[PDB]
Parts: C-alpha cells; sequence; structure tokens
C-alpha cells in the first residue's frame, strides 16, 4: 500500500 | 512498465447503437491507480471525459460510463445510444493515485457515428473548376451511411473519405466524397469503381 | 480501532533552509522523509515492508512550504518567531539493572524554532557510539517534541546528563541521570 | 546564532471516531505556531482563522476544483491512508512486560501499545483503594509505551501483592505477584 | 482556460523554438505533453508552483521554464525531425494523481531538413453540377486545396463575406499527393452545400479560404519562388442562374 501526501498549495500572491 | 492498452484504429458505430470501448491496463508497481477518460472533440482541445479514483467505483458523464474494475484490470467505456456528438477520440489513461500526476495514455480511439440517410439518392457528378473548365472533380454524395467510401490504391488517383454535412436550415444531411486525378483516362464514370456503391447510383452523362 | 488521528505534519524554516516532512499517527511518527536523501525513513524499519511512500512528494511539498514561508513572512511586516525554551526529561525505557542492558531517553519537550543541539555526557564527556534520535515531532500546541537515545550498560561509576542548546535558554540545560 | 528565525507549517489532520465511519479532515496553515487558514471538512470550504489567512482563504476556494478536491479528501486522504497503515498501526498490539520490585510495590509496565492500558493493584484479593500513585503515560517515541504504578502500602505477613494489567493486547488481565 | 502559443510553428534542424503557455484556473501545476506523429501522448515536464517535479526521461534538448505558476514555457535548443509533434499543455490543481488535468489546444511543430519542402496551398472551387441541381434541388461546392507543406492549413468557406459552418463538411485529416515520399505535400478538400436557387443567384458569393501556416518575416529565402510564408489563399465563385 503507498500512502497518499496531502499537496502543500501555493500561498495566495 | 505502465501500459494503457484501449480498442485500436477507428470505431464506426451508428447512432443510436451501444457502444463498448475497452481499456485495460498493466500497472505492476502502482498500488492503487486511477483512471480517466479524456475526449477530444473534432477541432478542440483534450477534455475529461470521466474519471474513478475509487478502485471500485463506476464514473459518468455524457452517457458514457465506465467502471474502474481492479479485478479485471479494466476501465471499459459504454455508452447505450450514442449520438452524432459523440464522434471524438477517447484516450483511457492511467495514475499513480499515490504519486506526481503522471498519465499514462492509451493509443486512443477515434469514435466515428454515422448519422442515418433518410432518403438517400446516391449520385456521382463531375464538377468542374469556376477558374478552369478544364479541371474537374467527382463528387458521390447523397448515399446511405451503410456505403464505404475505398481510398484509392493509385498514387495519380485522390479519393477523400467519406465526409457528412449538415444543412441545419433544411435539417437534411448528406454523405460526400470527392475524387480526382490529372490521368487523361480518368473519368467520374470509373472514379469509385474501387468502392462497393449502391448499384441505384446516377451517374449523369456530361 | 476505534478513535485515532493521523496528522501529515511539514515545516521549513528560515533561515535556516532546514524543512522536514514526517507522519504522525497518535502521536508516534509512522515515517520521515529526509530532505537529503530523498528516501522514505520508517520509524520502525518493519513499516517499511507493509507500506510504500514516494518521498518526491513531500520535497515538492517542502518546496512550497519554503516558497509560501517567503511571503507569509512578507504578509507579517517580517514579525519573527518569538523562541519558546524547551522542559527536558530523562528516563529509561525499562527497569535499570546492573550489567542488563539499557536505553537512555532524552525527551526535548514545548520548544521553538525546531533547532537543538543535543549531547549525550558520560561522566562529564561527551558520547556518540551508539546514539539515535529521531525528527522534530508535532505537538497540539505547534511547538516540537524530540526524542535522543543512548543504549548502554548501568554501572555504578558510570554518570550520564543531556546537553540541551536551544536559542530560547539562557544557558545550556544539563538534565542529569545516576544509579 | 543572531539572526532571527521565520517558521512556516502545513498539518494535514484525519480526525477518525469508530474507524474509518466517522472522519473530520483538517487542513491547517501555520505561521510559527499561529494557524491563518484552515479546511475544515465540517465547513466545506478554506476559512481564515486570522487576517494573515485571508488572501489564501478566498483565492484558494476560488481555484478550480479545489472546493471538490478538499470536500473528497476524507475519503481520498484520510480513510486512504488509514487502510493504508492499519495493519500495523491501528491493529498494532505489543503487550506489555510486567515487573514489580520494592519500595515503600513498584509495577513497572514497559514496552507495550497502544497507550489505553488499566493497572490496577490487588492486596490479598481485594484491590487497593488508597496509596495508589501512578506515574502517568509516557510515550518512548518508538511505537512503545511504558508507566510506573506503585503502591504505598505497608507489607503485612505474607500478605500477596498482584499487579493486574489489562491491555487491548491481551485477552485477559495479567497479574503480576509480589 | 489553458492557452497556449505558437498554435503552429515549422523550422529547420538545428533552430530553437519556444512555446508559451498560460493557465488562469489558479492551479499549482502544470505540464508539458508531446503528441507524436502516430497520436501518442507522453509526459514530459511537469512543474509545481515553479519547481519541475517531473521529467520523463526528457532529451536535454528541452528546456522548460517557469517563473509563475500560471505560466510555463518550453524552450527546444536546437530541434530534430523526432521533435515534429504536437505539444499539448496542461495544468491540474496541484500534483496528486487524482486531478483532473485541463489542456491546452496545442502547439503544432513541424521540424524539416529542408525549408525548401515548405509550400503553400493552391486552391480552387468546383462549381456545383448541373445534374444535381435538377436532381437534388441542391448544389455542392468543392474546394480543393493542394500542393501544401506541411499540413498545417485551417479550411473555412464564406458565404457573401460571412463564415459559414452549415453546409460545410471538410476532410478530418489531408491526403498524401505522393504516399511514398515522407516529405509528400498534402491535398485537401471541403463541401459547401447550399438549395440549388441559392447558387443560383449571382448576387451570392461564394469563397472558400485555407489559412497556411508556413514560415515567417523571420526566415531567410534563397529560392526563387515566393518565401512560403504564412498566408491565406481563397478561391471563390460567383452564383450562376444559367
Ligand atoms: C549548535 O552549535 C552550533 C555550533 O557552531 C551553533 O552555531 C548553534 O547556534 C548551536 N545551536 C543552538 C540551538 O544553540
Ligand atoms: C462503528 O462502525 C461499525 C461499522 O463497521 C458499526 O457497526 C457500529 O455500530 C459503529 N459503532 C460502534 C460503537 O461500534
Amino acid at each position: 500500500g503507498g500512502y497518499r501526501a496531502r499537496p502543500a498549495k501555493a500561498a495566495a500572491t | 512498465g505502465d501500459s494503457v492498452t484501449q480498442t485500436e484504429g477507428q470505431v464506426t458505430v451508428s447512432e443510436s447503437k451501444s457502444l463498448i470501448i475497452n481499456c485495460t491496463y498493466s500497472a505492476t508497481s502502482i498500488a492503487y491507480p486511477n483512471l480517466f477518460w479524456y475526449v477530444r472533440y473534432p477541432g478542440e482541445g483534450l477534455q475529461l471525459l470521466l474519471k474513478v479514483i475509487t478502485a471500485g467505483q463506476k464514473g459518468s458523464s455524457r452517457g458514457f460510463e465506465a467502471t474502474y474494475n481492479k479485478e479485471t484490470t479494466s476501465f471499459h467505456l459504454q455508452k447505450a445510444s450514442v449520438q452524432e456528438s459523440d464522434s471524438a477520440v477517447y484516450y483511457c489513461a492511467l495514475s499513480d493515485s499515490g504519486s506526481f500526476n503522471k498519465l499514462t495514455f492509451g493509443a486512443g480511439t477515434r469514435l466515428a457515428v454515422c448519422p442515418y440517410i433518410q432518403n438517400p439518392d446516391p449520385a456521382v457528378y463531375q464538377l468542374r473548376d469556376s477558374k478552369s473548365s478544364d479541371k474537374s472533380v467527382c463528387l458521390f454524395t447523397d448515399f446511405d451511411s451503410q456505403t464505404n467510401v475505398s481510398q484509392s490504391k493509385d498514387s495519380d488517383v485522390y479519393i477523400t473519405d467519406k465526409c457528412v454535412l449538415d444543412m441545419r436550415s433544411m435539417d437534411f444531411k448528406s454523405n460526400s466524397a470527392v475524387a480526382w486525378s490529372n490521368k487523361s483516362d480518368f473519368a467520374c464514370a470509373n472514379a469509385f469503381n474501387n468502392s462497393i456503391i449502391p448499384e441505384d447510383t446516377f451517374f449523369p452523362s456530361p | 480501532k476505534e478513535e485515532h488521528v493521523i496528522i501529515q505534519a511539514e515545516f521549513y524554516l528560515n533561515p535556516d533552509q532546514s524543512g522536514e516532512f514526517m507522519f504522525d499517527f497518535d502521536g508516534d511518527e509512522i515515517f520521515h522523509v529526509d530532505m537529503a536523501k530523498k528516501e522514505t525513513v520508517w520509524r520502525l524499519e518493519e513499516f517499511g515492508r507493509f507500506a510504500s511512500f514516494e518521498a518526491q512528494g513531500a520535497l515538492a511539498n517542502i518546496a512550497v512550504d519554503k516558497a509560501n514561508l517567503e511571503i507569509m513572512t512578507k504578509r507579517s511586516n517580517y514579525t519573527p518567531i518569538t523562541n519558546v525554551p524547551p522542559e527536558v526529561t530523562v528516563l529509561t525505557n525499562s527497569p535499570v539493572e546492573l550489567r542488563e542492558p539499557n536505553v537512555l531517553i532524552c525527551f526535548i519537550d514545548k520548544f521553538t524554532p525546531p533547532v537543538v543541539n543535543v549531547t549525550w555526557l558520560r561522566n562529564g564527556k561527551p558520547v556518540t557510539t551508539g546514539v539515535s534520535e529521531t525528527v522534530f515531532l508535532p505537538r497540539e500546541d505547534h511547538l516540537f517534541r524530540k526524542f535522543h537515545y543512548l543504549p548502554f550498560l548501568p554501572s555504578t561509576e558510570d554518570v550520564y546528563d543531556c546537553r540541551v542548546e536551544h536559542w530560547g535558554l539562557d544557558e545550556p540545560l544539563l538534565k542529569h541521570w545516576e544509579f | 546564532d543572531t539572526r532571527p528565525r521565520f517558521l512556516e507549517q502545513v498539518k494535514h489532520e484525519c480526525h477518525f471516531f469508530n474507524g474509518t465511519e466517522r472522519v473530520r479532515f483538517l487542513d491547517r496553515y501555520f505561521y510559527h505556531q499561529e494557524e491563518y487558514v484552515r479546511f475544515d471538512s465540517d465547513v466545506g470550504e478554506y476559512r481564515a482563522v486570522t487576517e494573515l489567512g485571508r488572501p489564501d482563504a478566498e483565492y484558494w476556494n476560488s481555484q478550480k476544483d479545489l472546493l471538490e478536491q478538499k470536500r473528497a479528501a476524507v475519503d481520498t486522504y484520510c480513510r486512504h491512508n488509514y487502510g493504508v497503515g492499519e495493519s500495523f498501526t491501528v491493529q498494532r498490539r505489543v503487550y506489555p512486560e510486567v515487573t514489580v520490585y520494592p519500595a515503600k510495590l513498584v509495577c513497572s509496565v514497559n514496552g507495550f501499545y497502544p497507550g489505553s492500558i488499566e493497572v490496577r493493584w490487588f492486596r490479598n484479593g481485594q484491590e487497593e483503594k488508597t496509596g495508589v500513585v501512578s506515574t502517568g503515560l509516557i510515550q518512548n517515541g518508538d511505537w512503545t509505551f511504558q508507566t510506573l504504578v506503585m503502591l504505598e502500602t505497608v507489607p503485612r505477613s505474607g500478605e500477596v501483592y498482584t499487579c493486574q494489567v489489562e491491555h487491548p493486547s491481551l485477552t485477559s488481565p495479567l497479574t503480576v505477584e509480589w | 482556460a489553458v492557452f497556449q502559443t505558437p498554435n503552429y510553428h515549422v523550422t529547420q534542424v538545428g533552430n530553437e523554438v519556444s512555446f508559451n503557455c498560460k493557465q488562469t484556473l489558479g492551479h499549482d501545476t502544470m505540464y508539458w505533453y508531446k503528441q507524436d506523429s502516430k497520436k501518442l501522448l507522453k509526459i514530459m515536464f511537469s512543474y509545481n508552483n515553479k519547481q519541475l517535479i517531473v521529467n520523463e526521461t526528457v532529451p536535454r534538448r528541452f528546456s522548460p521554464q517557469s517563473s509563475d505558476k500560471a505560466h510555463l514555457n518550453l524552450r527546444i535548443k536546437s530541434v530534430e525531425p523526432e521533435d515534429s509533434a504536437v505539444y499539448l499543455c496542461a495544468s491540474s490543481l496541484d500534483w496528486g494523481g487524482q486531478n483532473t488535468l485541463y489542456f491546452g489546444a496545442g502547439t503544432r511543430l513541424s521540424v524539416l531538413e529542408d525549408l525548401n519542402k515548405v509550400f503553400p496551398p493552391e486552391v480552387a472551387v468546383f462549381e456545383p453540377s448541373e445534374a444535381e441541381i435538377s436532381h437534388t434541388q441542391k448544389a455542392t461546392l468543392v474546394c480543393l486545396a493542394t500542393g501544401f507543406f506541411p499540413d498545417h492549413v485551417e479550411l473555412s468557406w464564406w458565404v457573401n463575406g460571412k463564415e459559414v459552418h452549415s453546409g460545410v463538411c471538410t476532410d478530418p485529416q489531408p491526403l498524401k499527393e505522393q504516399p511514398a515520399l515522407n516529405d509528400s505535400r498534402y491535398a485537401l478538400s471541403s463541401r459547401l452545400r447550399v438549395s440549388a436557387t441559392f447558387w443560383q443567384n449571382p448576387r451570392n458569393h461564394f469563397r472558400c479560404q485555407v489559412q497556411f501556416y508556413g514560415l515567417s518575416e523571420n526566415d531567410e529565402w534563397t529560392q526563387d519562388r515566393a518565401k512560403p510564408v504564412t498566408q491565406i489563399v481563397s478561391a471563390e465563385a460567383w452564383g450562376r442562374a444559367d
């Protein structure tokens, strides 16, 4: 089984 | 190592017929795949038809349906009643749900949905150039959708595929194919001889 | 098998340019990603044979946090973090018995930013053979924990300390342990 | 070192109640130890926790497919990672090793997992009421717990002191006598 | 949307080309995909927030670039014939495998060994048959675009100065005038069908237009024939009463 990383979101700019 | 195999080539179906587009995947190094159908409508770019991101579920869109069947490693695309507007290229795709998004695409399947021609009037006409009367093309038109136009086997004779035009103000659809050549012995009477055309095809005399 | 919490905790620290990525299950680390080696490091070796994790996605997240940190630093008029000194505790994982193997644990708790120097002092002299440590572990108050381990053989003539250096401490903090 | 520090933190939290039946997902962003944006699966969108997160909440919630993706994270992220590691995290069982040694009666319970544990003192048959001090649950950081629970009670004749340990790794109470 | 540019480009082996892409979805992740001659789709690059995250063993000839997560460019330092392809830009919300990819219209690159192979279409319109008119009360005009290379053409019909789409059928793909040669010039046909009485109105004007994409102003041209630049080639007919 593979863990799924929750992707970090790019902050507003 | 990861591949997606789907119905090869072109699938010609009459409108209102049911359709299956097969798709199986081989992803030995992927724990939990995700499965996608992307569609490219004529003159448009790729877009998602539908996807399934859970190994048991089925996805549906536009009357299409696909079931992520991890048991048989397949994602077949089905529609009970295809319409002319479904003519498109359909791409089966696989991604690894646990890593960066990388679509492994199948080779794509071109669907051509043929309308029914309600009153065929098959004919071969010779059209002349507006600029030079000596240049002509042969127009095969108004034949039923069952008729297959064969490509030319001669390099010096050119025959296009069957084409369906829709005169939308008249609500009139018609098939056509064009043939032309610079050979001296080329006539419209023998232009489509390598095709099986209706016996009642009109050949007007020049 | 009833009530659990799984936390994916990431951080990035300027100007030290150190980021970390780990998975926490009920206060225990499932794994972390070693940014240098770009590898997934399971807290227990056995875990790596029952699950997998593509560590590249952790590095992509750290990149995004590094970029967001600069953005968030500007949104705060470059408001820095206020150091929080750690409460450190030295203990053993087993009852102590002479000539019976044991491990010393140094639990550094309730601190930020995640930068510490930890040195085990045997008889006041630094000891390094056999040492191990965990990555910075998240807390509910969003400070950090950390475990340092020293396997040893208890004796009457050996005294041990855990030397902890943190920017919140005005002086390095020693936690003693004897028998 | 003198120069100031700046810390960004992201915590993607998965809260499980009765396994994967009731799952709450929290996407939490932090500046130092200050949470500024949060997606709460019970809310369904990003919300600013402070002013510092106002542009992120507005920007992110507007992104194409963002709300759909985050609203699905309880299934695609939380329930998934739960089952991926279930056999060695939720189902992890390491039985405790118990030792009972003297002091004005120290029941040392070491090396167990999970941390839900009950230990109760028994003096010749009845469970002792007073004099029971407990060091509390302490986490060794290696997926093992330990705890020491002592008894302040005088030894009489040949009174049997029993430390009964009840742990989810054991079908029946573990009893050690002194 | 996902906007990319250029739509068509033709250039000689050894030259440099740059493609550009923009997405307005607010997405963090963007992609280059190559659709080769036989229409096979393969990922090339993935960028996440200006950082390259996947490189599917792409030749170093290719240099992607992103100074903003909405923008992704592709420079091919010194194109080779195998680079002829459609290059598709895509974006996704983030790098997760579960995300939908949103694709752009594509950049059709044609890399040629010799720009002397580039030819614009010759366009001719063939007037409806007398027999078709009296047999069906309909009138089909046929447009032939011939002798062009590469196959970077867009055909359109114009009736009385206005583009029409009703009544029109254009071949989905051009045919090769000489299938033997891989450098073969192409031919394309289109039909425009109208009522016979519309064709029989001499006040009606029918034009077949072929937008050809060829060389630009920059390209040097040694040959005596006209430089085969991007251009429109049209052919026309007016209605005929008799
Ligand atoms: C750890 O030691 C190094 C040695 O140069 C020092 O620069 C650094 O400040 C120390 N860390 C802390 C937290 O004091
Ligand atoms: C927990 O979930 C199960 C489903 O597996 C259900 O049968 C049960 O009623 C729920 N509640 C408790 C207290 O177990």
